[PDB]
Protein backbone atom coordinates (compact mmCIF):
# COMPACT_ATOMS: atom_id res chain seq x y z
CA UNK A 1 0.00 0.00 0.00
CA UNK A 2 2.57 2.82 1.19
CA UNK A 3 5.09 4.10 3.51
CA UNK A 4 6.18 7.68 5.18
CA UNK A 5 8.13 8.68 8.16
CA UNK A 6 6.20 9.58 11.10
CA UNK A 7 6.26 12.96 11.59
CA UNK A 8 3.71 13.85 14.45
CA UNK A 9 6.15 14.21 17.27
CA UNK A 10 4.82 18.20 18.51
CA UNK A 11 8.64 19.04 19.00
CA UNK A 12 9.36 17.49 15.68
CA UNK A 13 13.28 17.10 16.33
CA UNK A 14 16.44 19.50 17.16
CA UNK A 15 18.25 21.13 14.52
CA UNK A 16 22.31 21.99 15.28
CA UNK A 17 22.81 24.63 13.18
CA UNK A 18 26.51 25.16 13.26
CA UNK A 19 27.24 28.63 11.92
CA UNK A 20 31.02 29.41 11.11
CA UNK A 21 32.09 33.17 10.55
CA UNK A 22 35.89 33.62 11.71
CA UNK A 23 38.69 32.00 10.62
CA UNK A 24 41.46 34.00 12.14
CA UNK A 25 42.34 31.00 14.88
CA UNK A 26 43.04 29.75 11.40
CA UNK A 27 44.69 32.38 9.42
CA UNK A 28 47.43 32.33 11.89
CA UNK A 29 48.03 28.41 12.91
CA UNK A 30 47.34 26.45 9.36
CA UNK A 31 49.68 28.24 7.21
CA UNK A 32 47.98 27.44 3.99
CA UNK A 33 44.45 29.27 5.30
CA UNK A 34 46.41 32.30 5.93
CA UNK A 35 45.05 33.91 2.71
CA UNK A 36 41.13 32.26 3.72
CA UNK A 37 38.45 35.54 4.21
CA UNK A 38 35.63 34.94 6.51
CA UNK A 39 32.08 33.70 5.50
CA UNK A 40 30.32 37.13 5.61
CA UNK A 41 26.32 36.67 5.18
CA UNK A 42 26.60 33.35 7.11
CA UNK A 43 24.00 34.67 9.39
CA UNK A 44 21.70 35.63 6.45
CA UNK A 45 21.20 31.50 6.06
CA UNK A 46 21.70 31.13 9.63
CA UNK A 47 18.49 33.09 10.27
CA UNK A 48 17.31 31.84 7.13
CA UNK A 49 17.39 27.96 8.16
CA UNK A 50 16.26 29.06 11.30
CA UNK A 51 13.12 30.74 10.43
CA UNK A 52 12.08 27.94 7.74
CA UNK A 53 12.52 24.64 10.39
CA UNK A 54 10.63 26.69 12.54
CA UNK A 55 7.24 26.57 11.18
CA UNK A 56 7.87 23.00 10.75
CA UNK A 57 8.20 22.69 14.29
CA UNK A 58 11.50 21.97 14.66
CA UNK A 59 13.80 23.01 18.34
CA UNK A 60 16.10 24.49 16.74
CA UNK A 61 19.48 24.78 18.37
CA UNK A 62 21.48 27.11 17.15
CA UNK A 63 25.75 26.95 17.80
CA UNK A 64 28.53 30.01 17.40
CA UNK A 65 31.77 29.67 15.87
CA UNK A 66 32.65 25.87 16.81
CA UNK A 67 36.21 24.70 16.15
CA UNK A 68 36.54 21.06 15.06
CA UNK A 69 37.39 19.42 18.38
CA UNK A 70 33.75 21.48 19.61
CA UNK A 71 31.76 20.58 16.57
CA UNK A 72 32.98 16.72 17.36
CA UNK A 73 32.05 17.34 21.12
CA UNK A 74 28.63 19.49 19.82
CA UNK A 75 27.73 15.81 18.08
CA UNK A 76 28.94 13.91 20.41
CA UNK A 77 26.37 15.37 23.29
CA UNK A 78 23.13 15.14 20.22
CA UNK A 79 24.29 11.35 20.06
CA UNK A 80 23.76 9.87 23.72
CA UNK A 81 20.41 11.94 23.85
CA UNK A 82 16.98 10.58 23.80
CA UNK A 83 15.25 11.00 20.55
CA UNK A 84 12.39 8.94 20.65
CA UNK A 85 9.75 11.60 21.47
CA UNK A 86 11.57 13.01 18.52
CA UNK A 87 10.41 11.95 15.01
CA UNK A 88 13.43 13.34 13.14
CA UNK A 89 17.35 15.03 13.33
CA UNK A 90 18.43 17.22 11.87
CA UNK A 91 22.09 18.64 11.19
CA UNK A 92 23.13 21.49 9.14
CA UNK A 93 27.04 22.79 8.99
CA UNK A 94 28.47 26.33 7.27
CA UNK A 95 31.85 26.84 6.58
CA UNK A 96 34.88 26.75 4.50
CA UNK A 97 35.85 23.36 3.39
CA UNK A 98 37.77 20.90 0.60
CA UNK A 99 37.82 17.73 -1.20
CA UNK A 100 34.94 15.32 1.47
CA UNK A 101 35.73 18.01 4.39
CA UNK A 102 34.57 20.82 6.35
CA UNK A 103 37.25 23.16 8.11
CA UNK A 104 36.30 24.63 11.56
CA UNK A 105 36.86 27.62 13.58
CA UNK A 106 40.49 26.18 14.45
CA UNK A 107 41.50 25.89 10.56
CA UNK A 108 41.95 21.89 11.17
CA UNK A 109 39.95 19.36 8.70
CA UNK A 110 36.63 17.25 9.64
CA UNK A 111 35.94 14.87 7.02
CA UNK A 112 32.10 14.25 6.72
CA UNK A 113 31.97 10.60 7.34
CA UNK A 114 33.42 10.91 10.79
CA UNK A 115 30.94 13.43 11.31
CA UNK A 116 27.40 11.97 9.38
CA UNK A 117 28.36 8.25 10.70
CA UNK A 118 28.29 9.69 14.33
CA UNK A 119 24.47 9.45 13.81
CA UNK A 120 24.39 5.58 12.88
CA UNK A 121 21.52 3.47 14.34
CA UNK A 122 24.00 1.87 16.50
CA UNK A 123 25.52 5.04 18.08
CA UNK A 124 22.25 6.17 18.42
CA UNK A 125 20.02 3.56 18.76
CA UNK A 126 17.26 6.12 19.83
CA UNK A 127 17.08 8.01 15.93
CA UNK A 128 17.25 4.30 14.38
CA UNK A 129 14.12 3.82 12.03
CA UNK A 130 13.98 8.17 12.19
CA UNK A 131 15.33 10.43 8.68
CA UNK A 132 18.32 12.05 9.84
CA UNK A 133 19.35 14.94 7.75
CA UNK A 134 22.11 16.91 6.96
CA UNK A 135 23.04 19.60 4.43
CA UNK A 136 26.82 20.85 4.30
CA UNK A 137 27.11 24.06 3.18
CA UNK A 138 31.16 24.08 2.64
CA UNK A 139 33.60 23.73 -0.83
CA UNK A 140 34.68 20.63 -2.00
CA UNK A 141 37.31 22.14 -4.07
CA UNK A 142 39.27 24.38 -5.71
CA UNK A 143 38.24 23.97 -9.45
CA UNK A 144 35.40 25.82 -10.80
CA UNK A 145 32.10 24.06 -12.53
CA UNK A 146 32.17 24.90 -16.28
CA UNK A 147 28.49 25.66 -17.42
CA UNK A 148 27.58 23.83 -21.28
CA UNK A 149 24.28 25.35 -23.00
CA UNK A 150 21.51 23.57 -22.35
CA UNK A 151 19.32 25.31 -25.29
CA UNK A 152 15.59 24.42 -23.60
CA UNK A 153 13.98 24.49 -20.49
CA UNK A 154 9.58 -5.68 14.84
CA UNK A 155 12.43 -6.71 12.73
CA UNK A 156 16.27 -5.27 12.27
CA UNK A 157 17.16 -2.46 9.61
CA UNK A 158 20.85 -1.96 8.04
CA UNK A 159 22.33 0.37 10.40
CA UNK A 160 22.87 3.32 8.00
CA UNK A 161 20.10 3.41 6.67
CA UNK A 162 17.28 6.84 6.96
CA UNK A 163 20.13 9.02 5.62
CA UNK A 164 19.51 12.24 3.33
CA UNK A 165 22.10 14.10 3.11
CA UNK A 166 22.58 17.60 1.01
CA UNK A 167 25.66 18.38 -0.75
CA UNK A 168 25.55 22.38 -1.86
CA UNK A 169 27.73 21.23 -4.51
CA UNK A 170 29.54 18.07 -6.17
CA UNK A 171 32.63 17.22 -5.25
CA UNK A 172 36.11 18.70 -6.80
CA UNK A 173 34.02 22.20 -7.04
CA UNK A 174 33.11 25.71 -5.47
CA UNK A 175 30.25 26.51 -3.27
CA UNK A 176 28.95 30.24 -3.72
CA UNK A 177 28.12 32.32 -0.73
CA UNK A 178 26.63 35.97 -1.36
CA UNK A 179 27.68 38.69 1.64
CA UNK A 180 24.42 40.48 0.60
CA UNK A 181 21.71 37.82 0.49
CA UNK A 182 23.41 34.43 1.35
CA UNK A 183 24.31 31.30 -0.24
CA UNK A 184 22.63 29.45 -3.08
CA UNK A 185 22.09 26.27 -1.71
CA UNK A 186 20.90 27.16 1.55
CA UNK A 187 18.75 30.23 0.02
CA UNK A 188 17.32 27.92 -2.31
CA UNK A 189 17.02 25.07 -0.03
CA UNK A 190 14.40 27.32 2.09
CA UNK A 191 12.76 29.19 -0.50
CA UNK A 192 12.01 25.65 -2.36
CA UNK A 193 11.59 24.42 1.19
CA UNK A 194 9.36 26.78 2.50
CA UNK A 195 7.05 27.11 -0.09
CA UNK A 196 6.51 23.34 -1.18
CA UNK A 197 6.61 21.77 2.53
CA UNK A 198 2.53 23.42 2.61
CA UNK A 199 1.45 21.69 -0.34
CA UNK A 200 2.95 18.59 1.14
CA UNK A 201 5.87 17.54 -1.00
CA UNK A 202 8.60 15.24 0.13
CA UNK A 203 12.38 16.62 0.08
CA UNK A 204 13.33 14.48 -2.15
CA UNK A 205 10.99 16.45 -4.70
CA UNK A 206 12.17 19.61 -3.53
CA UNK A 207 15.68 19.01 -3.71
CA UNK A 208 15.36 18.28 -7.23
CA UNK A 209 14.15 22.11 -7.63
CA UNK A 210 16.89 23.09 -5.62
CA UNK A 211 19.26 21.38 -8.08
CA UNK A 212 17.15 23.51 -10.53
CA UNK A 213 17.73 26.64 -9.67
CA UNK A 214 21.14 26.73 -8.11
CA UNK A 215 22.46 25.44 -11.97
CA UNK A 216 20.85 28.54 -12.60
CA UNK A 217 22.60 30.49 -10.66
CA UNK A 218 25.31 31.68 -12.17
CA UNK A 219 28.79 33.73 -11.12
CA UNK A 220 28.88 36.55 -13.50
CA UNK A 221 32.45 37.15 -12.79
CA UNK A 222 34.35 33.82 -13.26
CA UNK A 223 31.70 32.14 -15.60
CA UNK A 224 31.25 29.84 -12.52
CA UNK A 225 28.22 27.28 -11.78
CA UNK A 226 27.11 25.47 -8.54
CA UNK A 227 25.49 22.20 -9.03
CA UNK A 228 24.05 20.77 -5.69
CA UNK A 229 24.15 17.13 -5.20
CA UNK A 230 22.02 15.24 -2.37
CA UNK A 231 22.84 11.61 -1.29
CA UNK A 232 20.07 9.53 0.43
CA UNK A 233 19.96 6.13 1.82
CA UNK A 234 15.72 6.81 3.01
CA UNK A 235 13.35 4.44 3.14
CA UNK A 236 10.12 6.21 3.16
CA UNK A 237 9.15 9.44 1.79
CA UNK A 238 10.46 12.20 4.05
CA UNK A 239 7.81 15.04 4.45
CA UNK A 240 6.64 17.45 7.62
CA UNK A 241 3.20 19.38 7.74
CA UNK A 242 2.61 22.40 9.66
CA UNK A 243 0.34 25.69 10.19
CA UNK B 1 39.95 28.07 -0.67
CA UNK B 2 41.64 28.76 -3.82
CA UNK B 3 45.43 29.27 -5.03
CA UNK B 4 45.03 29.95 -8.93
CA UNK B 5 44.90 33.53 -8.93
CA UNK B 6 47.85 36.69 -9.23
CA UNK B 7 50.04 35.24 -12.29
CA UNK B 8 51.64 36.97 -15.38
CA UNK B 9 48.74 39.71 -15.03
CA UNK B 10 48.96 41.16 -11.65
CA UNK B 11 50.95 44.52 -12.49
CA UNK B 12 49.75 47.97 -12.46
CA UNK B 13 52.06 49.66 -10.22
CA UNK B 14 53.22 50.44 -6.77
CA UNK B 15 54.85 53.04 -5.35
CA UNK B 16 55.91 53.92 -1.78
CA UNK B 17 57.60 56.90 -0.37
CA UNK B 18 58.51 57.09 3.28
CA UNK B 19 60.87 59.59 4.88
CA UNK B 20 63.36 57.85 6.86
CA UNK B 21 65.08 60.16 8.77
CA UNK B 22 65.19 64.05 9.02
CA UNK B 23 66.58 65.14 5.44
CA UNK B 24 66.17 61.44 3.10
CA UNK B 25 63.30 59.66 2.12
CA UNK B 26 63.59 56.15 0.55
CA UNK B 27 61.14 55.43 -2.64
CA UNK B 28 59.64 51.94 -3.93
CA UNK B 29 59.05 51.56 -7.17
CA UNK B 30 57.61 48.66 -8.71
CA UNK B 31 56.30 48.79 -12.10
CA UNK B 32 54.65 46.09 -15.16
CA UNK B 33 57.81 46.46 -17.45
CA UNK B 34 59.95 45.30 -13.90
CA UNK B 35 58.23 42.23 -13.96
CA UNK B 36 58.77 41.20 -17.43
CA UNK B 37 61.17 38.66 -18.89
CA UNK B 38 62.96 41.42 -20.70
CA UNK B 39 65.18 40.58 -23.59
CA UNK B 40 66.85 44.27 -24.55
CA UNK B 41 67.56 47.36 -22.74
CA UNK B 42 64.70 49.10 -20.92
CA UNK B 43 64.18 52.59 -20.48
CA UNK B 44 62.19 54.68 -17.98
CA UNK B 45 62.18 57.76 -16.15
CA UNK B 46 60.86 59.71 -13.56
CA UNK B 47 60.69 62.74 -11.15
CA UNK B 48 62.22 63.02 -7.71
CA UNK B 49 62.34 66.05 -5.34
CA UNK B 50 65.87 66.02 -4.65
CA UNK B 51 68.80 63.80 -5.67
CA UNK B 52 69.46 60.11 -5.08
CA UNK B 53 72.23 59.06 -2.76
CA UNK B 54 71.93 55.30 -3.13
CA UNK B 55 69.93 52.80 -5.29
CA UNK B 56 69.18 49.06 -3.88
CA UNK B 57 67.00 45.87 -5.16
CA UNK B 58 64.04 44.90 -3.19
CA UNK B 59 62.33 41.64 -2.65
CA UNK B 60 59.01 41.06 -4.53
CA UNK B 61 57.28 40.49 -0.95
CA UNK B 62 57.06 44.09 -0.74
CA UNK B 63 55.01 44.84 -3.79
CA UNK B 64 52.14 42.76 -1.87
CA UNK B 65 52.99 44.59 1.55
CA UNK B 66 52.33 48.38 -0.18
CA UNK B 67 49.56 46.99 -2.38
CA UNK B 68 47.36 46.30 0.92
CA UNK B 69 48.08 48.57 3.12
CA UNK B 70 46.08 50.88 0.71
CA UNK B 71 43.81 48.06 -1.17
CA UNK B 72 42.66 47.53 2.32
CA UNK B 73 41.81 51.66 3.30
CA UNK B 74 39.54 52.15 -0.25
CA UNK B 75 38.23 49.10 0.65
CA UNK B 76 36.57 50.54 3.51
CA UNK B 77 34.60 52.71 1.56
CA UNK B 78 33.56 50.29 -1.00
CA UNK B 79 30.16 48.07 -0.32
CA UNK B 80 31.30 45.23 -3.26
CA UNK B 81 28.19 42.45 -2.57
CA UNK B 82 29.87 39.78 -5.26
CA UNK B 83 29.75 36.47 -4.34
CA UNK B 84 32.06 34.82 -2.72
CA UNK B 85 33.22 31.21 -1.82
CA UNK B 86 34.37 29.16 0.44
CA UNK B 87 76.40 64.10 -12.89
CA UNK B 88 75.49 61.14 -10.61
CA UNK B 89 75.86 57.72 -11.63
CA UNK B 90 74.42 54.66 -9.66
CA UNK B 91 75.52 51.91 -11.86
CA UNK B 92 75.07 47.74 -11.39
CA UNK B 93 75.42 44.64 -14.13
CA UNK B 94 71.63 43.92 -14.55
CA UNK B 95 70.64 47.77 -14.36
CA UNK B 96 72.23 51.01 -14.30
CA UNK B 97 70.53 54.38 -12.73
CA UNK B 98 71.59 57.98 -13.46
CA UNK B 99 70.34 60.73 -11.71
CA UNK B 100 70.78 64.03 -13.22
CA UNK B 101 69.76 67.98 -12.67
CA UNK B 102 66.09 67.94 -14.51
CA UNK B 103 67.02 70.74 -17.38
CA UNK B 104 70.43 68.83 -17.52
CA UNK B 105 68.92 65.87 -18.48
CA UNK B 106 67.45 68.03 -21.96
CA UNK B 107 70.72 69.77 -22.99
CA UNK B 108 72.60 66.29 -22.74
CA UNK B 109 69.94 63.66 -23.42
CA UNK B 110 71.96 61.86 -26.21
CA UNK B 111 74.55 61.10 -24.06
CA UNK B 112 73.86 57.35 -23.27
CA UNK B 113 76.60 56.05 -21.50
CA UNK B 114 73.51 54.46 -19.64
CA UNK B 115 74.39 52.11 -22.72
CA UNK B 116 71.37 52.28 -24.09
CA UNK B 117 72.84 53.14 -27.79
CA UNK B 118 71.96 50.03 -29.75
CA UNK B 119 68.14 51.52 -29.79
CA UNK B 120 69.99 54.50 -32.10
CA UNK B 121 68.08 57.83 -33.00
CA UNK B 122 64.75 55.68 -34.04
CA UNK B 123 64.28 54.35 -30.21
CA UNK B 124 65.64 57.36 -28.08
CA UNK B 125 64.26 59.82 -30.45
CA UNK B 126 60.72 58.91 -29.00
CA UNK B 127 61.28 59.77 -25.98
CA UNK B 128 62.21 63.04 -26.50
CA UNK B 129 59.01 63.81 -27.90
CA UNK B 130 56.61 61.99 -25.14
CA UNK B 131 58.14 61.56 -22.37
CA UNK B 132 60.85 64.07 -22.19
CA UNK B 133 59.43 67.20 -22.49
CA UNK B 134 56.68 66.02 -19.49
CA UNK B 135 59.70 66.19 -17.25
CA UNK B 136 61.62 69.50 -17.37
CA UNK B 137 59.99 72.15 -16.70
CA UNK B 138 60.27 76.25 -15.63
CA UNK B 139 61.45 74.61 -12.71
CA UNK B 140 64.55 73.42 -14.06
CA UNK B 141 65.00 71.56 -10.71
CA UNK B 142 63.05 68.57 -10.12
CA UNK B 143 65.63 65.72 -10.78
CA UNK B 144 64.58 63.05 -13.34
CA UNK B 145 66.17 59.48 -12.42
CA UNK B 146 67.04 57.91 -15.62
CA UNK B 147 66.73 53.82 -15.31
CA UNK B 148 67.89 51.53 -17.68
CA UNK B 149 66.81 47.69 -16.42
CA UNK B 150 69.02 45.40 -18.60
CA UNK B 151 68.40 41.89 -19.23
CA UNK B 152 68.85 39.53 -16.64
CA UNK B 153 67.03 41.93 -14.83
CA UNK B 154 64.27 39.09 -14.23
CA UNK B 155 66.57 35.90 -13.05
CA UNK B 156 66.04 35.76 -9.27
CA UNK B 157 63.17 37.59 -7.22
CA UNK B 158 63.76 41.40 -5.94
CA UNK B 159 62.43 43.16 -8.95
CA UNK B 160 61.49 45.66 -6.76
CA UNK B 161 63.74 48.86 -7.09
CA UNK B 162 64.43 51.35 -4.39
CA UNK B 163 65.65 55.26 -4.28
CA UNK B 164 67.37 56.83 -1.01
CA UNK B 165 67.73 60.36 -2.23
CA UNK B 166 67.59 63.57 0.06
CA UNK B 167 64.15 65.86 -0.72
CA UNK B 168 64.96 69.32 -1.75
CA UNK B 169 62.48 72.15 -0.64
CA UNK B 170 60.47 69.80 1.49
CA UNK B 171 58.86 69.02 -1.95
CA UNK B 172 58.08 65.38 -2.88
CA UNK B 173 57.01 64.23 -6.28
CA UNK B 174 55.20 61.05 -6.51
CA UNK B 175 55.55 59.68 -9.83
CA UNK B 176 52.21 59.43 -11.65
CA UNK B 177 52.90 61.43 -14.89
CA UNK B 178 52.92 58.96 -18.00
CA UNK B 179 53.97 59.57 -21.36
CA UNK B 180 52.30 62.21 -23.75
CA UNK B 181 50.46 60.13 -26.36
CA UNK B 182 48.96 61.23 -29.21
CA UNK B 183 45.44 60.55 -28.39
CA UNK B 184 44.62 62.48 -25.31
CA UNK B 185 44.15 60.41 -22.61
CA UNK B 186 45.63 58.40 -19.88
CA UNK B 187 44.54 55.52 -17.97
CA UNK B 188 45.66 55.14 -14.35
CA UNK B 189 46.54 52.08 -12.93
CA UNK B 190 48.61 52.72 -9.58
CA UNK B 191 48.49 52.42 -6.02
CA UNK B 192 50.76 54.86 -3.86
CA UNK B 193 51.88 55.26 -0.03
CA UNK B 194 53.48 58.00 0.50
CA UNK B 195 53.82 59.81 4.20
CA UNK B 196 55.21 62.51 6.48
CA UNK B 197 53.49 65.21 4.01
CA UNK B 198 50.50 67.48 3.95
CA UNK B 199 47.66 67.03 3.09
CA UNK B 200 46.41 69.29 0.17
CA UNK B 201 42.37 68.88 -1.55
CA UNK B 202 42.87 71.50 -3.69
CA UNK B 203 45.30 69.45 -5.82
CA UNK B 204 43.30 65.95 -5.05
CA UNK B 205 39.78 68.12 -5.89
CA UNK B 206 41.07 68.54 -9.16
CA UNK B 207 42.30 65.05 -9.74
CA UNK B 208 39.67 62.70 -8.48
CA UNK B 209 37.16 65.55 -10.09
CA UNK B 210 38.95 64.75 -13.78
CA UNK B 211 38.44 60.98 -13.06
CA UNK B 212 36.23 58.42 -15.83
CA UNK B 213 35.44 55.56 -13.73
CA UNK B 214 35.41 51.90 -15.16
CA UNK B 215 31.71 50.56 -15.94
CA UNK B 216 29.70 47.68 -14.52
CA UNK B 217 27.36 47.32 -17.35
CA UNK B 218 24.19 48.67 -15.51
CA UNK B 219 21.64 51.57 -17.02
CA UNK B 220 21.38 52.85 -13.37
CA UNK B 221 24.56 53.20 -12.57
CA UNK B 222 25.79 56.46 -11.28
CA UNK B 223 29.05 57.94 -10.42
CA UNK B 224 28.60 59.91 -7.34
CA UNK B 225 32.14 62.53 -6.20
CA UNK B 226 32.67 62.52 -2.62
CA UNK B 227 34.82 65.04 -0.34
CA UNK B 228 34.29 63.59 3.59
CA UNK B 229 36.44 64.74 6.17
CA UNK B 230 35.81 61.97 9.26
CA UNK B 231 37.63 61.79 12.58
CA UNK B 232 41.33 61.19 11.91
CA UNK B 233 40.37 61.24 7.66
CA UNK B 234 39.95 63.18 4.80
CA UNK B 235 39.13 61.15 1.75
CA UNK B 236 38.46 62.38 -1.83
CA UNK B 237 36.88 59.93 -4.32
CA UNK B 238 34.70 58.87 -7.02
CA UNK B 239 32.79 55.93 -6.65
CA UNK B 240 29.94 54.60 -9.11
CA UNK B 241 26.75 53.26 -7.59
CA UNK B 242 23.43 51.19 -8.36
CA UNK B 243 20.81 49.59 -6.35
CA UNK B 244 20.29 45.75 -6.95
CA UNK B 245 17.36 43.47 -5.86
CA UNK B 246 17.04 40.52 -4.10
CA UNK B 247 16.91 36.77 -5.38
CA UNK B 248 14.86 35.12 -3.45
CA UNK B 249 12.29 36.43 -0.78
CA UNK B 250 11.63 39.37 0.42
CA UNK B 251 12.22 42.76 -1.88
CA UNK B 252 14.99 44.26 -0.18
CA UNK B 253 17.36 46.16 -2.43
CA UNK B 254 21.25 46.16 -2.01
CA UNK B 255 22.90 49.40 -2.99
CA UNK B 256 26.10 49.14 -4.35
CA UNK B 257 29.58 51.43 -4.03
CA UNK B 258 32.48 49.89 -6.07
CA UNK B 259 35.44 51.19 -8.26
CA UNK B 260 36.61 53.82 -5.70
CA UNK B 261 39.13 55.89 -6.80
CA UNK B 262 41.09 58.79 -5.34
CA UNK B 263 42.87 59.97 -1.92
CA UNK B 264 43.11 58.94 1.74
CA UNK B 265 44.75 61.04 3.95
CA UNK B 266 45.12 59.85 7.70
CA UNK B 267 44.75 63.28 9.73
CA UNK B 268 46.58 61.54 12.39
CA UNK B 269 49.43 59.43 11.09
CA UNK B 270 50.21 62.07 8.21
CA UNK B 271 49.85 58.96 5.89
CA UNK B 272 48.52 59.33 2.07
CA UNK B 273 47.17 56.95 0.98
CA UNK B 274 46.56 57.07 -3.33
CA UNK B 275 44.49 54.68 -5.71
CA UNK B 276 43.72 55.20 -9.01
CA UNK B 277 43.02 51.37 -10.63
CA UNK B 278 41.83 51.72 -14.17
CA UNK B 279 40.37 55.09 -14.24
CA UNK B 280 41.29 57.69 -17.01
CA UNK B 281 41.58 61.04 -17.20
CA UNK B 282 42.82 63.36 -19.62
CA UNK B 283 44.89 64.71 -16.91
CA UNK B 284 48.89 63.44 -17.03
CA UNK B 285 50.82 65.16 -14.33
CA UNK B 286 52.60 63.91 -11.11
CA UNK B 287 51.45 64.80 -7.43
CA UNK B 288 53.53 67.25 -5.78
CA UNK B 289 53.55 67.40 -2.08
CA UNK B 290 54.96 69.18 1.10
CA UNK B 291 56.90 67.56 3.74
CA UNK B 292 55.97 67.97 6.77
CA UNK B 293 58.15 71.20 8.12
Amino acid sequence: LDKVYQMKSKPRGYCLIINNHNFAKAREKVPKLHSIRDRNGTHLDAGALTTTFEELHFEIKPHHDCTVEQIYEILKIYQLMDHSNMDCFICCILSHGDKGIIYGTDGQEAPIYELTSQFTGLKCPSLAGKPKVFFIQACQGDNYQKGIPVETDTRYIPDEADFLLGMATVNNCVSYRNPAEGTWYIQSLCQSLRERCPRGDDILTILTEVNYEVSNKDDKKNMGKQMPQPTFTLRKKLVFPSD
Amino acid sequence: CVIFPVEIDVSQTIIRDCQVDKQTRELVYINKIMNTQLTKPVLMMFNISGPIRSVTRKNNNLRDRIKSKVDEQFDQLERDYSDQMDIKYFKDEHYSVSCQNGSVLKSKFAKILKSHDYTDKKSIEAYEKYCLPKLVDERNDYYVAVCVLKPGFENGSNQVLSFEYNPIGNKVIVPFAHEINDTGLYEYDVVAYVDSVQFDGEQFEEFVQSLILPSSFKNSEKVLYYNEASKNKSMIYKALEFTTESSWGKSEKYNWKIFCNGFIYDKKSKVLYVKLHNVTSALNKNVILNTIK
